[PDB]
This record gives structure tokens, sequence and C-alpha cells, in this order.
């Protein structure tokens, strides 16, 4: 179960900058 | 200022 | 941590906080990979320079912390450590190499919406993700500039070019690190500083959406200096050792 937050993964919710680190994986 | 920890931890 | 933000709660469930028990203080930053073991720096355990050489007993792993000094009543749970392993092959004599260790708790920790292992990288993901331009995240409890946060700060840093690491410093560097930061160029600042050691650097796959812990924080001349990176423990490189540990030993 590693990696997979219980506030935000498992409940399909992202944190407020996960998007700069995905949108920088070109 | 660490806030003190309980005793069963030491 | 400098020029970071406050973490949300719960956005970094393996953060844990190397504490000692007297004078009750914050040694280092670390991370929680499976129920009983933790990963960090070797330098914050052994370090002669310094005359730093903590054992066992000396120390308490905080775990599913928010707040740098409360102690967090229902939230965090304090263990106790069984048994530390240093890599054979640090060097503190000159530059840090191999700069990793294991911590193996007294008893397996129970996860909660606070407290949740972070994945190892496999042979693909490292090779897919770690490439010079992609960003990762820091985070700790360390000083705000070259002055504590009252809450975990994180950040967000590129990682950057194995020549541009090495025309910056003087210190020899080895395939068994990486170095990370903006240029003095790229206008966005921010680094790791004094007491972020040990602490991980993470990604988010985008292939199967799990954080896996690319990096340890391990060294960095001043913080937030320009034309100054921060260099951070390779943790595939080192995986075999890891593996080998975790095996043998429970
Ligand atoms: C760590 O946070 C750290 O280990 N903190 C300690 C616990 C709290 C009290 C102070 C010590 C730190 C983080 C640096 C981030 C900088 N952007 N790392 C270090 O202190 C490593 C440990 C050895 N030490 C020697 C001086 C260095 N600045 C540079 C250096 C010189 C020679 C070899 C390697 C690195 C250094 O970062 N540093
Ligand atoms: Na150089
Ligand atoms: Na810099």
């Amino acid at each position: 179960d590693c990696g997979l937050r219980p506030l935000f993964e498992k409940k399909s919710l992202e944190d407020k900058t996960e998007r700069e680190l995905l949108e920088s994986y070109i | 200022d660490f806030e003190e920890i309980p005793e069963e931890y030491l | 941590i400098v020029e970071g933000s406050d973490a949300e709660i719960g956005m970094s469930p393996w953060q844990v906080m190397l504490f000692r028990k007297s004078p009750q203080e914050l040694l280092c930053g670390a991370s929680l990979i499976s129920d009983r073991w933790v990963l960090t720096a070797a330098h914050c355990l052994l370090y002669p320079p310094w005359d730093k050489n903590f054992t066992e007993n000396d120390l308490l792993v905080r775990i599913g912390k928010h707040s740098r000094t409360r102690y967090e009543r229902n939230i965090e749970k304090i263990s106790m450590l069984e048994k530390i392993y240093i890599h054979p092959r640090y060097n503190w004599r000159e530059n840090l190499d191999r700069d990793i260790a294991l911590m193996k708790l007294k008893k397996p920790v129970a996860f909660s919406d606070y407290i949740h292992p972070v994945c190892l990288p496999d042979r693909e993901t490292a090779a897919s993700l770690l490439q010079a331009g992609y960003k990762g995240r820091v985070t700790g409890w360390g000083n705000l500039k070259e002055g504590q946060p009252s809450v975990l700060q994180v950040v967000n840093l590129p990682i950057v070019e194995r020549p541009v690491c090495k025309d910056s410093t003087r210190i020899r560097i080895t395939d068994n690190m990486f170095c990370a930061g903006y240029k003095p160029d790229e206008g966005k600042r921010g680094d790791a500083c004094e007491g972020d050691s040990g602490g991980p650097f993470v990604m988010k796959s985008p292939f199967n959406n799990r954080w896996y812990q690319m990096g340890i924080v391990s060294w960095g001349e001043g913080c937030d200096r320009d034309g100054k990176y921060g260099f951070y423990t390779h943790v595939f490189r080192l995986k075999k050792w890891i593996q080998k540990v975790i095996d043998q030993f429970g």
C-alpha cells in the first residue's frame, strides 16, 4: 500500500502543489 | 521550546 | 527549508522526526518505509569531526507529526530503536559518500491517516524520473534561512545536470549523489537548511500514481545561495545494501 496517501490519493483528492511536479515530467 | 514528552517514552 | 510553505495535514505521512532524549532536541529528519523500518542520513548518527556518535539508547523516533514542538496527543506515535545499521562504506572523512542508515523499530507501528510508508524505487521508476528538469519535493522542520518553522515546511525543486552540479563546488561528487535547486537565472528559489538532514526527496510516479523516495537530504554550502545547489543521497544506487539488511535482520 506504499506511497498512496490516506487523505489524498485514497480519496482522489490532490495536494495544492502536486501538479507542478506532474507538469514537469514534461 | 520543545514541549515535554510523556515519561513512558524515556 | 528556505522559501518553502507550510505542508497540509497528511501531505507527507512518511515524515519522521529524529529526536534527542536529552537535551530533548530535534536531531534530524527521516522517513518511514515499512512498519518497522526508518531511513535516514548516516551523518545524523556518526560524524567524528563534530564528536557526533549516536547509539540506539540516545534517541527516539517520532512519527505522524505536523507541529515542530508540541507533543501531538492522539496523533503522533513515539517509538524506540532496536538497532541501527550504517553503510559500511559511508565516507565521513571527505565528502559524505554513501550517506545512508537504517533504523529498526523496537515494535511495528500502526498506520493511520497521518502515518503511512513511502515506496522505494525500482530500476525503471528510477530511470524514468531521475532526469534533469523534473521536480521532486523536500520536507522538514529546519531553519528558514541561513529561523524555525512552527509546522512542517515543503518546497518543490528541479533536478540539475551532473556537470552543473560539479562546477558549483570544490567537493568531489560521486555516482552515489545527485544535486537539486533552481539556477540564479531561473528566478525561483528554495533549498534544505540545517535541521532538514536525513529527510526525504520524493517524486510522484505519473504511471501508477504513487510517491517514491528518490533521495535523502545530505549536504549543502550555505542554504539557498545563488549558484549553489543541495546534494542528496541517491537511494536507488544504494538499494542492494538496503535489501541485504532488511533480509538478514528481520
Ligand atoms: C543537515 O541538516 C544537518 O546535518 N544538520 C545537523 C543537525 C542540526 C544541527 C546542525 C547539524 C545539514 C543540512 C545542510 C543543508 C544546506 N543547504 N548538512 C550538513 O551539515 C552536512 C553535515 C556535514 N557538514 C559539513 C559542512 C557542510 N555544509 C558542507 C560540506 C563540507 C564537506 C563535506 C560535505 C559537505 C554540510 O552541509 N554538512
Ligand atoms: Na568543481
Ligand atoms: Na541556490
